[PDB]
């Protein structure tokens, strides 16, 4: 059994969007399913739910703007958003129903409201203890590997901290191998004695 | 309208201690209430079902208590792996709110502990120290002081500034 | 006490929908005493109730793609008394034209009955009749129609949404699906004990007994007895289209059985799936013969 998400990326304030939750092991209409959202840097928080039988619940924060239904052809579960705005910024996850409500879980998928173009990153050298510094990129997250995934021990990676142009560094005590999905970029750096 | 309030928001440990949380309501539940934990960086994961029931998955250290009005998730023993952030639901009706998530971590003692790059010359001055504990202050800029590592025994800081 | 398995992993039981306008049909059919029909044979050696009861058993609301949720009537609200007995008739009017009681019509197809009987009753917290207190012997067909199960075992209800012990509850229902539990070959034996076990929990199972039946189209006439020695199963296996009962077994009861509830089914379809079933007839059995054998007696008065 296994859940898998999608439907996520950078959207302009007033637009929809849309994400959808496929299922495999099982079936979607023999037990109710739960959308969660969680805001970055914030506590766990509930969108939606849908029962077998069609009844679905929505919170108020949320509610006249976000939709939840599921499709039994193709076993999916679907949230749809529309009047987005910049607080509806979060990774959203679809679970299944278990022992308890959120028994199974989901993988997560990343939304952000805004309306900044977006732009790849600009790494920088190492300063020698090093790492590569990342530098005005949009949207988050990148992704920071050293030695094409052959060091894994003493790398401390910062989360990006806000022109609203995102920033962070990966100090390591050697290649820097940085990948941005949405720019669809990959930076690979030197580093000098 | 039914309102859950975990309790403590920010959880202290040592290496000899009984996990103990709490999560008060203003009415009546049934017993559908539902214990999860988050480890930081992943999806969270069910603990207990009912507030007394042992999911098969879990072991049986973790063990439930009973429900008065008030719901206590023991755990028999603290160990290193044991550090996450435990999240409440009520699945007994409609709004199945949740609440805030408790920070767990290991006991230990007090210790303590980049001029810019040639293409940008912007210039961005940084500063490294490693491995303390607890969460030490320290040479215009945006300071990021990191959360203490998974580990909770050692971790970094690293800031910024811009000229 | 025997092992039944585990019991429901999910934590709120599907939504019921209840209705009587469109669930009270009128299908009158007297009963006729020279018909050979619920004539128990005498037991061994070789030489009684009319309108009665009807119970009906429907598929759930369905869209297009996605089925709804189940549709059952009030068949559990009301409760019976078990007193002598009963006489049970089942595939009365298949092979013939019937509503899909959600204008459409279709072919009448046959359902199998699941049965409740306890001695002390009462009702739930929530104050609708229904529940069975201490012992308490359940036959549940499975298997889609080719097995039968009898277990005597406690029940407790459960305190998830829309289950007996918790919040908007409107009845306890079975249910199950075309698509995945009934397959050619692949047939799924415990399917009705899952959605028996959603629910209610089996506490203290003293006894469970299986039975195989084959598959078929034939009217069928049913009854149970108690005496000093135990339960008394009264049918097939000796004769199949006379509709005469014959026993195959025993059961250790040995409480005085006073009431008797019956189980509300649905399948799991969409529209285009949508097949009409056939109504299952209860009758008294009051205590008030032509041979040829087998017998096929007139009312006295």
């Amino acid at each position: 059994v296994q859940l898998v998400e999608s439907g996520g990326g950078l959207i302009q304030p007033g637009g929809s969007l849309r994400l959808s939750c496929a299922a495999s092991g099982f079936t979607v209409i023999d037990y109710y399913m739960t959308w969660v959202r969680q805001a970055p840097g914030k506590g766990l928080e509930w969108v939606s739910v849908i029962y077998a039988g069609g009844s679905t619940y929505y919170a108020d924060s949320v509610k006249g703007r976000f939709t939840v239904s599921r499709d039994y052809s193709r076993n999916t579960l679907y949230l749809q958003m529309n009047s987005l705005k910049a607080e509806d910024t979060a990774v959203y996850y679809c679970t299944r129903d278990y022992l308890a409500a959120g028994g199974l879980w989901g993988q997560g998928a990343l939304v952000t409201v805004s309306s900044a173009s977006t732009k790849g990153p600009s790494v920088f050298p190492l300063a020698p203890a090093l790492g590569c510094l990342v530098k005005d990129y949009f949207p988050e997250p990148v992704t920071v590997s050293w030695n094409s995934g052959a060091l894994t021990s003493g790398v401390h990676t910062f989360p990006a901290v806000l022109s609203g142009l995102y920033s962070l560094s990966s100090v390591v005590t050697y290649i820097c191998n940085v990948n941005h999905k949405p720019s669809n970029t990959k930076v690979d750096k030197k580093v000098e004695p | 309208e039914i309102v859950l309030t975990q309790s403590p928001s920010s959880l202290s440990a040592s290496v000899g201690d009984r996990v103990t949380i709490t999560c008060r309501a203003s009415q009546g539940i049934r017993n559908n209430l539902a214990w999860y934990q988050q480890k930081p960086g992943q999806v969270p994961e069910l603990l207990i079902y009912g507030a007394s029931n042992l999911k098969p998955g879990v072991p049986s250290r973790f063990s439930g208590s009973a429900s008065g009005t008030d719901f206590t998730l023991t755990i028999s023993s603290m160990q290193p792996e044991d550090v996450a952030t435990y999240y409440c639901q009520k699945y007994d009706s409609a709004p199945l709110t949740f609440g805030g998530g408790t920070k767990l971590e290991i006991k230990r003692t007090v210790a303590a502990p980049f001029p810019p790059s040639d293409e940008q010359l912007t210039a961005s001055v940084v500063c490294l120290l490693n491995n303390f504990y607890p969460r030490a202050k320290v040479w215009n800029s945006q300071e990021s002081v990191t959360e203490q590592d998974s580990k909770d025994s050692t971790y970094s800081l690293s800031s910024t500034l811009t000229l | 006490y025997v092992d039944v398995g585990p019991d429901s992993v999910k934590s709120a039981c599907i939504e019921v929908d209840i209705q009587q306008t469109f669930f009270d049909k009128t299908w009158p059919r007297p009963i006729d005493v020279s018909k050979a029909d619920g004539i128990i044979y005498p037991q061994g050696r070789t030489y009684f109730p009319d309108h009665g009861d009807m119970y009906v058993y429907s598929a759930g609301h369905a869209t297009g793609t996605t089925p709804q949720k189940l549709f059952v009537a009030n068949y559990s609200q009301d409760v019976k008394q078990f007193a002598n007995g009963f006489v049970v008739r089942i595939g009365a009017a298949a092979n013939s034209t019937g509503t899909v009681i959600i204008s459409t019509s279709a072919t009448i197809r046959k359902i199998y009955p699941a049965f409740m009987l306890g001695s002390s009753v009462g009702n739930f917290s929530d104050g609708k009749m229904g529940r069975f207190f201490n012992h308490t012997l359940v036959l549940l067909p499975d298997g889609c129609g080719t097995l039968l199960r009898a277990f005597y075992c406690i029940l407790e209800p459960r305190s998830g949404n829309h289950c007996p012990a918790g919040n908007s509850y409107t009845s306890f229902a079975t249910y199950h699906t075309p698509a995945t539990d009934c397959s050619d070959g692949n047939y799924n034996r415990n399917a009705s004990l899952n959605s028996f076990k959603e629910y209610f929990n089996l506490r203290n199972c003293t006894f469970m007994y299986t039975y195989n039946i084959t598959e078929d189209e034939i009217l069928e006439w049913f009854g149970i007895t108690q005496t000093a020695q135990g339960v008394h199963l009264f049918s097939r296996y000796v004769d199949l289209y006379g509709g005469n009962m014959f026993q195959f077994a025993t059961l250790p009861v040995y409480d005085t059985i006073k009431y008797y509830s019956i189980i509300p089914h649905s399948i799991r379809s969409i529209q285009s799936d949508r097949k009409a079933w056939a109504a299952f007839y209860v009758y008294k059995l009051q205590p008030l013969l032509d041979f040829s054998g087998y017998i096929r007696a007139i009312d006295c008065g």
